[PDB]
């Protein structure tokens, strides 16, 4: 998830 | 040197009073739209 917003 | 502090201390308030939690949760779910307007927000404040 937080790697799909970076 | 004055203003610089001030206004930029004041862009972390935003951090300070920890609204970025709230907005993440309801945000779990996958959004790309929401996100590149969250995204634009947070750029047109510090334009601001």
């Amino acid at each position: 998830f937080w790697k799909k917003i970076i | 040197l004055f203003a610089l502090r001030y206004n930029i201390l004041t862009l972390m308030r935003m951090l300070s009073l920890k609204s970025l939690k709230k907005q993440m949760k309801k945000v779990k779910k996958m959004t790309v739209k929401d996100m590149v307007t969250a995204f634009f927000s947070s750029y047109w404040s510090i334009f601001m």
